[PDB]
């Protein structure tokens, strides 16, 4: 059970800013895979918007999915992640939630974006 | 061209086990006797839970053929915690590699895995027993801390081993670091010295060892075969060693220092996935007192005249020389797909004649692919590529290819005659077969025509019976022998002495001995080796101007030789063989005027 | 000393005359030519042979684009395009996978995503007409893995070359193997490592549509490799996503009738890549003889619609429609002591001649 | 399309059962687990608990114990959750998901209050 720690809680953006957030874990999240030293960190990335499920940007802290537009970039290593928005538009007010999958799988607290005025 | 593939000792052992898999000789400092070690990989062993363990067999030779196992590990699994399997010896191969140095017997498991102390896990690691004296100590140099694919915990240690000069044991791990391979040296007695039973990862003081590089050099399996010999003047036998997969699996052969592991050569193929460096070997095949470097290719494909692709294999031989550089040369094999360059033995100077000779294998050649060897012998410019003796396996497949030559150790002599013996494995049909080396004489053959300068006018003799006078002249010959090694006292010769037989059968020949009126004479001689030469001498004389197709030609007299093979042999029927390399045809012209 | 060709019923559109006898006497020589004409819009069989390994997984979601997209651009190359689908990953042993009963039953670290266990090679989907079954067996592709980087693509391919009644390989049809990967691929003698010390004799071990002797038997040599794609009549293309892509590349010189190219990082290019490499092979032509006679020596030489010569395998370049090649072949004998077959490399149409001593 | 299929909303009493359904439609069901997701009502998400349908056999999370257990129907490509002896703290919207990463989804939700 590795717990996940995500912030801040409360984040303040306006459209067009580049928007970040972070994720850091007690324990390491890159495990052995197909490649030697190229490892895979056990990491997504999800948006929900309020009323709605959430959906999946990013996984392996890095590859995007299919229909994601190209400003959620994710990255980082080990225990400590990140994810920059680029051009955060009014459309990407959402909770974003982080969630690791190297063992027993556990979401963070969600991080809630909202406009600033 | 001198062993004895005729009269074989054959060893056999359980169905299955891969008996013959890997062999060595062993030959303690005081035993008057010696044995054979013959490895058996998947052999199942009386340890507790353990299946197809594997297990290493000390064979006899004087006597009866028997072979018994050596108790290395004569235990099963120890715990870790309860209920929690500290090692898993199952399906370990143990035998997979052996070898030994007089006493000292270094026996792999390269299959062997564990768990580690920090979380429960199947590693790879590999594990070695070493005996010696009365004692047997487990060495495992990449069992330690240092765990998981980017550390040694898939090293496979023990998967390829030799034995350095110096009393240290060199340990080819070719899955350390991502299979980036790596080198593990240490000495005998840090090794027997340093143990503790209760302790699974021991560090050592005198230890010797290769290092992670960048990924660019990921699953190259440094360590895959390695081989020992000084490499660069220093008085120390340095480290060999192959790595198959190397620069884009073209393959390369690597040299370390035996003394700080700087690197001190590069050998690299020529040909993508020809595996250079599957096997590695080192000898002085020139009498430059340099260990010179052979390399197998087992892969390689020869282009034919379309440029057709045959898979035949390779081996690369370089001679050392002193100035620090190497002159190369290349050897092909014979057969297709028979992998030739799969195995290099040396065989120390098998045939006496001052250089040493190599045994290198092709497992897949011959009839129904039984697999063959061949014997290449040395000479002062090196291997000769043309091999002098082939030998073959006398056994069918039954679910695999015997694969005869798969794995060979020469240059020990077990039947005490001077002349190094060979052992080959065959172990798809789980057997092993050691074949002596014959001794080899050397003949000194004369042969001389008293006077060369014959003719019709000059008469100097009569002829027995009626005393017709003829031209006469005598033809002598003389034979002195001798060998290197045991060899009778005694040496029983034929021979025979032809006159003018060098021509059109039906012409007359112009040349008889007087006492018979022929052209033709035999001998039964009986000559002590390393006496005097044993003569003898006939009176020829010509035809005279009556009988004859001509008056001005050549006579050729020649003189035939060769071994009786009833009478020469040694207490165990071992037959010695004339030098293959010198005339048992010879002659001498004289001439009529 | 003559050359005798048949004035019988030939039985081939492409190569012909596909059945020659000779007579040969020691010191003699004869010869004849031999006409190549490929043909236009031929029936295709293109099967995916799959790496699913994970590093893959990026890639083999982009395969769900491919079944309709593909069958539209080869109807301009073809007449009828067939597609089928197979996996493969590595041989199921130590070390190559963990054999540690909780990590076996998930096969990968990742929790979020459920891998299949690990296989040598499966067989998944028939050759067929049917694009939609094509797509489906790619959609319901479940990623594995492994630990060791390399993977037994070669072993994989020579099943899938040599078991024509599992794959629904046709006569009729230009056999192409398009092989999809990143990596580089393991050697017949890497095997070592996992203890197997058994030669791959080249046959068929299929049961149901799993090849089950992926354990005990080595990975076949690029000269078995060559040897079986080439008596299959098989055009191996070559996919290759990584900067491994030069270490295939470069292999090309020892795989006769092979041919590769580049996935781009995107994966952008999955049809373009086999189309491209469709019209390329269309268009080289080169010949091998199988020569089992002993005594008898051949010497063929192509000789080009452009007036350039070249021999042996060489062959001639950028042949097309209404364009014969011509092989000059000769027979010569240096010793007395059956058959040789000359063909096209990837061709289904060979030429047997039969070689008759008089001694 | 893969899609998730929920029951609707559920109004239980304090020490009842509920039986929460998610029908799967669009895929080999039997290839893949389910997830169970956990929504509290102004919180964020906490994963309960998988089904391998390919053995039948659940994992839970070590907080999710004991009134949390999950069953398959494979007959009509269905899974459940089953949450014994209701507490007022499980008022939440429960999720099924699939987490492959190139084919995941979730499902609208199922509202669960108890009184
Ligand atoms: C036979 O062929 C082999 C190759 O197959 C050859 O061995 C290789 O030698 C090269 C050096 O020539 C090794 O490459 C590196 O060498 C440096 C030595 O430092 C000097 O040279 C560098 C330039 O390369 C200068 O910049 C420097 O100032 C010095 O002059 C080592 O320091 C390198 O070590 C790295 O790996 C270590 C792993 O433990 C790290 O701890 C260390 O920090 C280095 O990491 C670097 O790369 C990382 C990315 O991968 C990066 O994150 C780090 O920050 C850092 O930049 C390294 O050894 C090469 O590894 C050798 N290869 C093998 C397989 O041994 C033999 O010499 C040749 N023999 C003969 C007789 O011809
Ligand atoms: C070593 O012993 C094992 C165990 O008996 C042998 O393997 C068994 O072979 C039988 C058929 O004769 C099978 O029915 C068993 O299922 C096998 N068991 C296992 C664990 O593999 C093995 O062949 C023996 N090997 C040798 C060299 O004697
Ligand atoms: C091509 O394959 C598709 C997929 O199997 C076939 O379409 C199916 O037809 C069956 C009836 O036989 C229906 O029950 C399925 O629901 C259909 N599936 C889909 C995805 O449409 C199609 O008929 C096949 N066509 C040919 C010519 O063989
Ligand atoms: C080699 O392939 C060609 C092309 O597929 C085959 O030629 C066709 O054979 C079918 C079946 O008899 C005919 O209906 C077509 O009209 C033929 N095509 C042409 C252009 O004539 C050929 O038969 C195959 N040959 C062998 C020996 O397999
Ligand atoms: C095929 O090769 C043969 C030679 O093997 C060619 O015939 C020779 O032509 C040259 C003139 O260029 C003569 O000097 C030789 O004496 C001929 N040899 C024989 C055996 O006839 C033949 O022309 C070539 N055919 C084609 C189409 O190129
Ligand atoms: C190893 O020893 C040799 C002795 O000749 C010396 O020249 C070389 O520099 C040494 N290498 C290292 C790395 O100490
Ligand atoms: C084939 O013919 C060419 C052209 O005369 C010649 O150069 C080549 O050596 C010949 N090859 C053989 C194997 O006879
Ligand atoms: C040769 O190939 C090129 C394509 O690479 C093509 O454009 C050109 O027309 C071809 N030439 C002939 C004579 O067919
Ligand atoms: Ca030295
Ligand atoms: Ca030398
Ligand atoms: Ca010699
Ligand atoms: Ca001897
Ligand atoms: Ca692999
Ligand atoms: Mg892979």
């Amino acid at each position: 059970d590795i717990v996940m720690t995500q912030s801040p809680s409360s984040l303040a953006v306006s459209a067009g800013e580049k928007v970040t957030m972070s994720c850091k874990s007690s324990q390491s999240l890159l495990g052995r895979g197909d490649l030697g030293r190229l490892k895979k960190n056990a990491l997504a990335w999800y948006q929900q918007k309020p009323g709605q499920s959430p959906r999946l940007l990013i996984y392996w802290a890095s590859t995007r999915e299919s229909g994601v537009p190209d400003r959620f970039t994710g990255s980082g290593s080990g225990t400590d992640f990140t994810l920059t928005i680029s051009s955060v538009q009014a459309e990407d007010l959402a909770v974003y939630y982080c969630k690791q999958s190297y063992n027993l799988l556990s979401f963070g607290a969600g991080t809630k974006l909202e406009l600033k005025a | 061209f001198n062993l004895d593939v005729d009269s074989p000792a054959e060893y056999s052992g359980p169905e299955g086990s891969y008996f013959g898999f890997a062999v060595d000789f062993f030959v303690p400092s005081a035993s008057s006797r010696m044995f054979l070690l013959v490895g058996a990989p998947k052999a199942n062993t009386t340890q507790p839970g353990i299946v197809e363990g594997g297990q290493v067999l000390k064979c006899d030779w004087s006597s009866t053929r028997r072979c018994q196992p050596i108790e290395f590990d004569a235990t099963g699994n120890r715990d870790y915690a309860k209920d929690d399997p500290l090692e898993f010896k199952s399906h370990q191969w143990f035998g997979a590699s052996v070898r030994s140095k007089q006493d000292k017997i270094l026996a792999c498991a390269p299959l062997y895995h564990w768990r580690t102390e920090m979380k429960q896990e199947r590693e790879p690691v590999g594990t070695c027993f070493l005996q010696d004296g009365t004692k047997t100590v487990e060495y495992a140099p990449c069992r330690s801390q240092d765990i998981d694919a980017d550390g040694q915990g898939f090293c496979q240690g023990g998967f390829s081993i030799d034995f350095t000069k110096a009393d240290r044991v060199l340990l080819g791990g070719p899955g350390s670091f991502y299979w980036q391979g790596q080198l593990i040296s240490d000495q005998v007695a840090e090794i027997v010295s340093k143990y503790d039973p209760n302790v699974y990862s021991i560090k050592y003081n005198n230890q010797l060892a290769t290092r992670t590089a960048q990924a660019i050099f990921d699953d190259s399996y440094l360590g895959y075969s390695v081989a020992v010999g000084d490499f660069n003047g220093d008085g120390i036998d340095d480290f060999v060693s192959g790595v198959p997969r190397a620069a884009r699996t073209l393959g390369m052969v690597y040299i370390y220092d035996g003394k700080n592991m700087s690197s001190l050569y590069n050998f690299t193929g020529e040909q993508m996935a020809a595996y250079f460096g599957f096997s590695v070997a080192a000898t002085d095949i020139n009498g430059d007192d340099y260990a010179d470097v052979f390399i197998g290719a087992p892969l390689f494909m020869d282009r034919g005249s379309d440029g057709k692709l045959q898979e035949v294999g390779q081996v690369s031989v370089s001679l050392q020389r002193a100035s620090g550089d190497f002159q190369t040369t290349k050897l092909n094999g014979f057969e297709v797909f028979a992998r030739f360059g799969s195995a290099i033995a040396p065989l120390g100077d098998l045939d006496q004649d001052g250089f040493n000779d190599i045994a290198i294998a092709a497992p897949y050649g011959g009839e129904d692919k039984k697999g063959i060897v061949y014997i290449f012998n040395g000479r002062s410019t090196g291997l000769n590529a043309v091999p002098s003796q082939i030998l073959e396996g006398q056994w069918a497949a039954r679910s695999m290819p015997p694969s005869f030559g798969y794995s060979m150790k020469g240059a020990t002599d077990i039947d005490k005659n001077g002349y190094p013996d060979l052992i080959v494995g065959a172990f798809g049909v789980d057997r092993a077969i050691l074949y002596r080396a014959r001794p080899v004489i050397t003949v000194n053959a004369g042969l001389e025509v008293y006077p060369s300068i014959l003719n019709q006018d000059n008469k100097t003799c009569s002829l027995p019976g009626t005393a017709l006078k003829v031209s006469c002249f005598n033809v002598r010959f003389c034979l002195k022998a001798d060998g290197k090694g045991v060899l009778p006292r005694k040496l029983n010769f034929q021979v025979e002495l032809l006159l003018d037989k060098l021509k059109q059968k039906g012409a007359i020949r112009r040349a008889l001995f007087l006492y018979s009126r022929s052209p033709s004479h035999s001998k039964n001689m009986t000559i002590s080796r390393g006496g005097l030469m044993q003569c003898e001498e006939l009176i020829a004389y010509l035809r005279d101007e009556s009988e004859f197709r001509d008056k001005l030609t050549p006579i050729t007299i020649f003189m035939e030789y060769r071994l009786d093979y009833r009478t020469a042999a040694d207490t165990t029927g071992l037959q010695p063989i004339l030098n293959q390399f010198t005339p048992a045809n010879i002659s001498r012209q004289a001439h009529i005027l | 000393v003559h050359v005798i060709i048949p004035t019988e019923n030939e039985i081939n559109t492409q190569v012909t005359p596909g059945e020659v006898s000779i007579q040969l006497r020691p010191g003699a020589e004869a010869n004849f030519m031999l006409k190549v004409h490929p043909l236009k819009k031929y029936p295709v069989d293109l099967y995916y042979l799959v790496d699913v390994s994970a590093s893959m997984h990026n890639n083999i979601e982009k395969l769900n684009s491919v079944g309709n997209d593909l069958s539209r651009k080869m109807a301009f190359f073809s007449r009828d395009f067939r597609l089928g689908f197979g996996s493969y990953v590595d041989k199921t042993v130590s070390p190559y996978i963990s054999i540690h009963p909780e990590r076996i039953h998930n096969q990968c670290s990742d929790y979020n995503l459920d891998c299949m266990p690990p296989h040598g090679y499966i067989h998944v989907l028939s050759l067929t007409e049917n694009i939609t079954e094509f797509e489906k067996a790619v959609h319901r592709q479940k990623i594995s893995g492994n630990i060791d980087t390399p993977e037994g693509g070669f072993d994989a391919m020579l099943q899938a070359a040599v078991c024509e009644s599992h794959i629904g390989w046709r006569k009729e049809a230009k056999r192409l193997l398009l092989v999809m990967t990143d990596q580089t691929s393991h050697l017949a003698l890497d095997s070592k490592l996992a203890g197997i010390v058994v030669p791959n004799d080249g046959n068929c071990h299929l049961k149901n549509n799993v090849y089950v002797k992926s354990t005990t038997m080595e990975h076949p040599s690029l000269g078995q490799l060559s040897e079986k794609l080439i008596d299959n009549n098989i055009n191996v293309i070559f996919a290759v996503q990584g900067k491994q892509f030069h270490w295939y590349k470069d292999l090309l010189p020892l795989l006769p009738g092979t041919i590769a190219g580049e996935i781009e990082s995107k994966a952008a290019n999955l049809n373009n890549l086999v189309v491209e490499a469709y019209q390329k092979l269309i268009s080289e032509v080169k010949v091998q003889v199988e020569n089992q006679v002993q005594g008898i020596y051949f010497n063929i030489t192509a000789i080009c619609p452009d007036g350039s010569r070249k021999p042996g395998m060489e062959g001639c370049r950028n042949v097309t429609s209404n364009d014969e090649v011509l092989f000059n072949v000769t027979v010569t004998m240096k010793k007395c002591d059956n058959y040789a077959i000359i063909k096209p490399i990837g061709f289904n149409e060979t030429a047997k001649i039969h070689i008759h001593r008089n001694c | 399309q893969i899609q998730l299929v929920q029951s609707g909303p559920e109004l239980k009493k304090p020490g009842e059962t509920v039986k929460i359904s998610c029908k799967a439609s669009g895929y080999t069901f039997t290839d893949y687990s389910m997830h169970w997701v956990k929504q509290a009502p102004g919180k964020g998400l906490k994963w309960v608990a998988r089904i391998n349908t390919e053995t039948g056999e659940p994992t839970f999370a070590d907080d999710f114990r004991g009134r949390f257990a999950v069953s398959l129907e494979t007959s009509a490509s269905t899974a459940y959750l089953q949450i014994n002896n209701l507490k007022n703290e499980d008022t939440a919207t429960y999720f099924c998901a699939i987490f492959y990463y190139g084919r995941d989804s979730w499902g609208q939700g199922t509202t669960l209050t108890v009184s």
